[PDB]
């Protein structure tokens, strides 16, 4: 899964 | 409100103690509360909240990808029937995930966005209320779907147009904005193309911008900036 | 029980799904619901009992100890007086434990224990009986501490009675017990010495006896001797 | 901690 904040 | 009865000050206390113990649905329950009291957030306040919830669906999503990774399996030509059970437990996460998600929109909507002015926090909440519209975009499949979608991609729209307007490139909301947003577009949207240019125009632009910042504020800017290109590596 | 409505198959089934997605409070709550059934468990449903409660008191414990360890520091003399904040959401987290606790030992009384007469199923209901204890004495401290201690030491004498009779020493229920037993003695009993001999003689006994073992027989019985050997090493 | 099962 790609990143996320 | 069963927090009702309790300070602010001491919600807001409490919440830093459950952060430390790792008790994020406590966390979240007792950032509730606070924004509850009905005053404004202040930075560190904001984050709390979001350090909260984020842990706890971040915890829901999980678990139903797993579940409905079981349940596709399940459904494939080949498999044993093995009843109702795996679709009725991935919908019971479902419905749980679905109701942290309305809970934080709730918040938003009463009365967090509406007193907020200052670019710093509108932004905030606006990428938040696109954040928790693209979680129950993961999980919709009904006649609204669409309109999640849109709820999510309007919300980061004002977003991005106010961090554009009021904040510098490198500004950390401004970034992780524009990676969540990217993330919409690649994942939700269906837009890879989208997500593609928003992540590298993002980058390279506060590429730019990072020789105004001090140590402290470089460091904040390139961690983002290092997700962003991840991303990019992970898509091309 | 807001499980009674649900089939005991589907309950299991729901268990092993939620142990899966890692959400080992829905799995304690769907085993919860297939004791009170009423029907004995199978070895398989045993372990799933127990690992679903072990997963979730574990992390109770683990939030108390942080909690535990910030209260006595704000008790330190030096400290700045931040109220009755620490130890409220200590005390929060401690009845919840106390709750979870609480629970599984009266599914032990209600009737597991009493229907066990298998050694595997009765000395693996008795090891729980004393693990629950023992994290009831862990937050003890009223004038019912000795007593907590007392059933935990009981209930873990119970069950080495009759391992020591029924069981070889090999098997990974004894070696479980012996190993959790051995703690009781240092951690809870103030009997270091004690624990040291029973850990030091049950890896001799069960050394000496894995000639007998198939080739899983023995992978199972020396992951736990090395437990008694980690433990030995931290305390000599 | 010490090690339990
Ligand atoms: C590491 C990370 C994820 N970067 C990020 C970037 C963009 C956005 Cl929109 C959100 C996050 C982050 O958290 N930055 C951050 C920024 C400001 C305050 C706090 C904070 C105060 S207090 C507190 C706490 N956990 N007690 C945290 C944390
Ligand atoms: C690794 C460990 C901790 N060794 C141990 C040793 C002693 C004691 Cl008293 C307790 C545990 C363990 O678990 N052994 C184990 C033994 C028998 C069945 C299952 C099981 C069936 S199903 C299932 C599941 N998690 N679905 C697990 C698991």
């Amino acid at each position: 899964f790609p990143a996320t904040v | 409100g069963a927090m009702g009865s309790m300070e602010r000050a001491s919600l807001i206390q409490k919440a830093k103690l459950a952060e430390q113990a790792e008790r994020y649905e406590d966390m979240a329950a007792f950032m509730k509360g606070a924004v509850e009291k009905g005053e404004e957030l202040s930075c560190e306040e904001r984050n709390l909240l979001s350090v909260a919830y984020k842990n706890v669906v971040g915890g829901q999503r999980a678990a139903w990808r797993v579940l409905s990774s079981i349940e596709q399996k399940s459904n494939e030509e080949g498999s044993e029937e093995k009843g109702p059970e795996v679709r009725e437990y991935r919908e019971k996460v479902e419905t749980e995930l679905q109701g942290v998600c309305d809970t934080v929109l709730g918040l938003l909507d009463s009365h967090l966005i509406k007193e907020a002015g200052d670019a710093e926090s509108r932004v905030f909440y606006l990428k938040m209320k696109g954040d928790y519209y693209r979680y129950l975009a993961e999980v919709a499949t009904g006649d609204d779907k669409k309109r999640i979608i849109d709820s999510a991609r309007s919300a980061y729209q004002e977003a991005m147009d106010i961090s554009k307007k009021e904040m510098p490139p490198t500004n950390p909301i401004r970034l992780g904005l524009a990676l969540n947003f990217s993330v919409f577009h690649y994942e939700i949207a269906n837009s890879p193309e989208e997500a593609i240019s928003l992540a590298k125009t993002t980058f390279d632009e506060a590429m730019a911008d990072l020789h105004t910042l001090s140590e402290d504020s470089y460091k904040d800017s390139t961690l983002i900036m290092q997700l962003l290109r991840d991303n990019l590596t992970l898509w091309t």
